């Protein structure tokens, strides 16, 4: 015989398929030669040649498969207390054998199911619609098996697990497959596949857990302290990840932890907040460890306790920030900012995992710290903190390594940040550095560049700007008075001199010479050369010097022995006056330096306090009519 | 180059693909490896020529002749036993 | 007599030479010191004295105006 | 690593376990509840064997970048050839 | 009978003094009266009345003494095996005795050896002079005890730590003290208290240490890995830590461990920075954390591996921030960054201890990564940042949430300070931004005004001088154009008026068109009215139109439907130019708008491409004489 | 004619009316021509003519004394 | 909390330790190897207990901000006192 | 206020200080303290006046009369004997 269709017996075929399917059902032995021939036989009835029974053999099989489940019903419902365990087994033999039947009937499905099936479309927008053999199994066993004893199933597993978090461990096997096998039922459904198993076990077992763990959270409240209770709250959250690992479905699992947070935790957020007042100020470095992740998994538990350590650190900054001693508050202050931040921020990153809205808490106190005016001098803050750079910045005898200040000024820039009005530190730094430089006071070059290109770095080109051109100034200098002295060469000054040009657009020294000093005939002479030669090299250009800021040294053989002391501009006009004339009248000097009354008797009073002139005048004031006498007895 | 070889003997038949340089001793390594025949019985004959226990490629056989629509003829025999194959249904 | 060091400014003629306010001598001659701020703009301190007495902002960069120096 | 079919007349064709695994219905045998021999009752011996080349060229030129030559069915057979699909469902 | 000095027998009381040390010294029962009683009896020997007996005394101590320790010497060298537990028992006996009899000579010391005493500099600068008897019972004991056996109990010492390093415990007590006892019998030595516990015990101790630990590196470097090796390495330094403190004097405690460090790791630093190639690329999570203290230990084990961490984080960023999209490049070019910033921080923080150093080393590279100039555009990584501010400041249909936008702009920041040319980004930002304020495309002035305060507090007020010119510039704009409306309801303008008086120093408009456009008469009235009011409440000021950026909508009702379209100010006046005449000449248009050909056949192009007007000239070109005209029929 | 917006720079007639270089005003012909602004990326405003001149003697903004550039 | 002390006619004078801790001597003798009693066989009962008042006065005003009265010292006595103050070592 | 106070039976004293206020029974369990007799059988004479267990005020003790050089003059006897002291050694 051949594949032609052909009229076949629907009964004895039929007779033989029960007894197959029977086999099947209970998984008894079946022959694979016998699997051939059911084969065969379905094929032929499928294709039965005075009419596809097909619609017959779903119609029986339908039948047989609901006088089977009723009778599996009634096995369940005879077992008491063992419900869930022999349910289990049904289900696990079922679940096989109904994919052994779909594989049996998969022509039945392709070609008379299928082609008769319902589309979704009209199922959504709208006689039993035709579904697969498989799916229709599954589909009367969720009403044969679930829906008729889905109370009594859904206490049984609720009490299991109850009895689990009691530590009463039941079979995990058992009510894991009966949940997978709830997840299963409605597997062939396309839209929904977990509609059936959140509606029927997944919200009642969520509300049986919300009431469960709010008694458990009432009782750890009121036997534990604020410690205690959190320790227990984290014991509880990994127990029940575990529970849930172990048995529910995965896609409920984050919902079931939710739920443990919200009655057993948010019910209790003014309790949490009310504790932490003082847990974060006893800096208990493991219970904030743990604190921080409670509150994160709570919508609003951080952000008030985020604050609370803002005004910790804000006071326990500010107690390391009043107490400075008025000699050595600059560099005091840096280091005690330094290690008030460096603390806490290891305890951030260890403690509280890094989170970057405590590192940023963090520098919302430390800014206004920083920037405190706590001294009776107004924004002093930048001022003091200026002066830091001096002390790692001036060359001072041993100093120390170079190389260890680099490390020091990179801490540095750490308290930089938090300065409000940097560009007044900028300000103050400037004229600062002017003083370092103009008398070689830095160490290097080299290190106040560095400096330099950090704070380009720090704030972009343009406030480092008048910096820059500062710095450069100088090193080119050193090759122009060089160079000039080859001039000299190239074509007698009788001293030795020393030049510096400042570009006058970033040098902070606007005060323009209001009196107009005659220069010295000694000194006249080198000016008169190289105010010549910078216009040979440099045209175009105008000089303007600020003789008050020039210095040199001036040798007086008068005295018994040769005493060379560092004196001003002002201070070698007036001396020089008594090279030639012992004693000088204060009109005299007026006429030959043309300094104004107030400078020039400042100028003549510091002569007179290191004692180089002796004042003939009996008053301790200085008026126009006084008159001078050098000190040919001083001693030093 | 693969070739696709259907070898008969009397109602037994197993398709195979080998390659066209391969002799007749890997495919009797075939035939001990499902059959478990000794190669010493196993004798080989493309049509009426026995064939030496020699690449497929030599023997004649080639993709060309040895195509998945159009496999490759060769008979086995065994302990010696004259060649027998049973002819296949007839179509109507 | 020993040694000398010397500091002069250095700026371009050209690019400066008259109150760019008024035209006359920034030395204490106005159509008068000179007045400084922050701003680094040097006018007539009676021109910027009544500027100030009218309007509290520079000239040039219109920013609120606070002395610098002299 | 192969399955033995016997056709209605008893004839034997071994073949990969991947050809077997080409048709859904063979494929639903072999999952049936040791050589895996398989009965063919409605399926002679020739009708079998162009099926055996069937999955061959089918499992050689799927996925094959090379040109898919025509698969040759002779017109004598072509019904039975047809109706075997059906019942392979291939 | 009283405290009266007298003649006392030496004999009898110091047979009797002889017999109460003896007993004192095997620390036998003593009765207290008789206790008093020898305090009474060494009185009245010190002020025996012929003669001090003080002197006869101290030698009669010697003496006894001396018998005694070498009877001891004795004993201990009839032990063998057991000289250290015996010889230990020995030493606290005698040195209860000892300080007993310090007690008992406390007057004997005070009057005769206290009085008669070298000092300490005489002997420094300058018989045996004398000594306390505590002190002449541990000098003597040193001498006779520690100095004959000292090979002996120095050896065994060794051996029994030995054991210990090799796991047999020997008695803590016994050798515990006899360390102790070094230090105690030089205790009484004002100079180098701990001279000759270093001299004969602590450095062979040290030597043999070394060697040992030598041995121990070299046979666990040929049984493990680099990891394992220092793995055992760190066991080994805890185990010697705890056996110090054990067993010796803290003071040689941090001795030890450096010599265990320098025989055992650095004699291979070549080893150690050998495989650091490759572990910090495989992230070991915690082979650095391990591996991270042991080159702290070393002085040149940290700054290889430091480097080298920069060179991996150089690499790992630059693969993180090449492959970028050139459509969404900014916004993922500041993500890709700081999640490689933010990963490291936490490894640095968390792995390697917070060290500073590599927090400084990560920023050596970062910068370096972000400043790259990867694109085949020069220098583009600051300009391609400033996009990413408008997309997350352009008022988006349905925009996400604005304080979302806040934590955003606060991680921006973070990559903000890795830039190096800060200035060039902030002109990038300025025009920008200036698309934005005068469109109003930013959703409002209060989050552009947040970048402003955070740029400010970034780089200090002049760096942020013309942007906040910018942002106030505007926000007193609105109430001017509400007064300039309030002027006309004071005293016919016939359109919908709005104006911005920009300010010419903050905003980056330099360019002023030369063409002297001609302004439309339906314009010209109002800009007649708004200059005589402007100077009204502001006079002394000039004010300059740049009417090519200002912007108007037209309603053309030549059409068969009112259509509305924004179009600019040159377009007014095209349109103008047909609401009078369908057809307009080229020069027609020149001769109205008085304004440059160049952008008036740009601005003629823009009007025929949105089909406003018909070319009446076949040619495609427009020239001089190309007439236009109006589209009657134009439809949207 | 529906709706109009303006946009107009603001500056005081007498601070800005000179060029450094040459001080004509900035609007008028430099002096050499009685001729557009050239800019520079220090937002220094002055003379084609003037500027070309100063930079032959050295290539720096004469207000900036920096090195010059043409922002526009 | 209490010592007793026997002069050498054998009289008894009690005083808590810290007082009989200011004598260096005391010290010694209680610091050698139940009541703790020391007899002074070369002390009379007057002199050992104007070495009782000594030490009361001593741990009184010793670090006692109010103003240190004079003790007395009977001429009588003296050289005794300071012969036993020397035995004491206080 | 503090007051120094020296007690004596026969051979025995014993020196303390106590508080003006603090009564006769504050020097009796003192009595106890150092030496465990019941308090009924203790009587203190100031001179030959018995005292009630009256504060030392009351008594008669005050600071200035019960001094560091200078103790508090009282007597102590037990159950009820006679007082019997024995004065101090005779100095040269
Ligand atoms: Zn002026
Ligand atoms: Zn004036
Ligand atoms: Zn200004
Ligand atoms: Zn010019
Ligand atoms: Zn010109
Ligand atoms: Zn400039």
């Amino acid at each position: 015989m051949s594949l032609k269709p052909r009229v076949v017996d629907f009964d004895e075929t039929w007779n033989k398929l029960l007894t197959t399917i029977k086999a099947v059902v209970m998984l008894e032995y079946v022959e694979r030669a016998t699997w051939n021939d059911r084969f065969s036989d379905i094929y032929a009835l499928c294709v039965a040649y005075p009419e596809p029974l097909g619609e017959r053999l779903y119609t029986e099989t339908k039948i047989f498969l609901e006088n089977h489940v009723r009778h599996l019903h009634k096995r369940v419902l005879e077992s008491e207390e063992q419900v869930l365990v022999m349910y289990h087994r049904y289900w696990e033999e079922y679940s096989k054998g109904a994919d052994y039947m779909d594989c049996l009937y998969r022509y039945l499905n392709t070609q008379f199911i299928k082609k008769n099936k319902l589309t979704e479309a009209d199922l959504q927008y709208g006689n039993e619609p035709l579904m697969e053999i498989g799916e229709l199994a599954l589909d009367m066993w969720r009403k044969l098996m679930v829906e008729p004893l889905q109370a009594i199933l859904i206490r049984m597993l609720l009490r299991e697990i109850k009895n689990d978090r009691g530590g009463e461990d039941p079979n995990q096997k058992v009510i894991h497959g009966v949940i997978n096998s709830f997840v299963h039922v409605e597997q062939y459904k396309k839209k929904f596949p977990l509609k059936f198993y959140q509606e029927i076990f997944e919200s009642p077992f969520l509300t049986e857990t919300g009431e469960y763990y709010k008694q458990e959270a009432s009782n750890l409240l009121q036997e534990s302290n604020c410690s205690q209770y959190m320790e227990k709250v984290l014991g509880r959250l990994k127990d029940e990840e575990i529970r849930c690992r172990k048995y529910l479905h995965p896609s409920s699992y984050t919902k079931v932890i939710h739920e443990c947070q919200q009655r057993m935790v948010a019910d209790h957020l003014q309790f949490l907040h009310a504790e932490c007042h003082n847990i974060i100020r006893q800096e208990k470095k493991n219970d904030m460890a743990n604190m921080y992740v409670l509150l994160r998994a709570v919508s609003t538990g951080l952000p008030h306790m985020i604050q609370e350590l803002q005004n910790h650190i804000h006071d326990e900054g500010l107690r390391a920030t009043s107490n400075l001693t008025q000699e050595n508050m600059p560099t005091l202050f840096v280091e005690s900012v330094l290690e008030v931040h460096g603390k806490f921020v290891q305890l951030i990153n260890t403690v509280l995992n890094g989170d970057q809205h405590f590192m940023s808490a963090l520098d919302k106190a430390l800014t206004s710290v920083v920037n405190y005016r706590e001294p009776k001098s107004v924004c002093k803050a930048p001022e003091l903190l200026a002066k830091y750079c001096d002390n790692l910045l001036k060359k001072s005898a041993k100093g120390m390594t170079e190389n260890e200040v680099e490390d020091r000024l990179t801490s540095f820039i750490t308290v930089f940040k938090y300065i409000d009005d940097k560009d007044v530190f900028q300000k103050f730094y400037a004229r600062m550095l002017a003083k370092r430089l103009i008398h070689g006071l830095s160490m290097s070059m080299d290190s106040e560049e560095a400096m330099i290109n950090k704070l380009k770095q720090a704030c972009g080109y343009e406030f480092t700007s008048k910096l820059h051109r500062m710095y450069t100034d100088m090193s080119v200098s050193a090759d122009l008075n060089n160079k000039f002295n080859n001039f000299i060469k190239n074509q007698d000054l009788g001293i030795s001199f020393q030049i510096y040009v400042l570009q006058a657009g970033a040098w902070p020294l606007t005060q323009a010479p209001s009196s107009t000093f005659a220069i010295p005939q000694e000194l006249e002479k080198s000016v008169q050369m190289f105010e010549l030669f910078y216009s040979q090299h440099f045209s175009g250009r105008k000089l303007t010097w600020l003789h008050y800021l020039c210095t040199g040294e001036v040798k007086m053989n008068y005295l018994g022995k040769p005493y060379v002391a560092m004196v001003t501009t002002y201070q070698m006009a007036v001396l020089l006056a008594f090279n030639n004339s012992e004693t000088v009248s204060y009109k005299e000097l007026q006429d030959s330096t043309q300094m104004n009354e107030k400078e020039l008797t400042k100028t003549i009073k510091s002569l007179l306090d290191v004692k180089m002139i002796n004042h003939d005048s009996e008053k301790e004031d200085i008026d126009a009519e006084s008159s001078f006498s050098l000190n040919m007895n001083f001693s030093s | 180059m693969d070739v696709f070889l259907m070898i008969r003997r009397h109602k037994t038949t197993i398709f195979t693909d080998a390659k066209e340089s391969s002799t007749v001793f890997e495919l009797k390594r075939i035939v001990e490896g499902i059959l478990k025949r000794p190669p010493d019985e196993q004798r080989l004959y493309k049509d009426d020529q026995l064939l030496d226990d020699k690449t497929l490629g030599e023997c004649g056989f080639t993709s060309q002749t040895a195509r998945p629509q159009a496999p490759a003829t060769v008979g086995l025999a065994f302990r010696f036993e004259a060649l027998c194959i049973e002819p296949f249904s007839s179509p109507p | 007599v020993k040694k000398w060091n010397a500091v002069a400014l250095w700026a371009w003629d050209i690019v400066v030479d008259n109150c760019a306010i008024c035209r006359n001598h920034i030395m204490d001659l106005c159509i008068c010191t000179v007045a400084w701020g922050v701003c680094n703009h040097a006018f007539h301190f009676h021109c910027i004295s009544r500027w100030l007495k009218t309007r509290q902002v520079c000239p040039l960069d219109n920013r609120e105006w606070e002395f610098q120096k002299y | 690593m192969y399955v033995k079919l016997i056709s209605s007349d008893g004839h034997e064709f071994i073949v990969k376990r991947e050809h077997a695994l080409t048709s859904g219905t063979i494929k639903a045998m072999l999952s049936g509840p040791e050589t895996n021999e398989v009965n063919f009752r409605e399926i002679p011996s020739h009708v079998l064997s162009k099926v055996c080349m069937y999955f061959t060229y089918k499992v050689r030129y799927t996925n094959s970048s090379t040109e898919i030559p025509e698969f040759p069915i002779a017109p004598e057979i072509a019904l039975e050839l047809l109706m075997a699909a059906n019942f392979l469902d291939c």
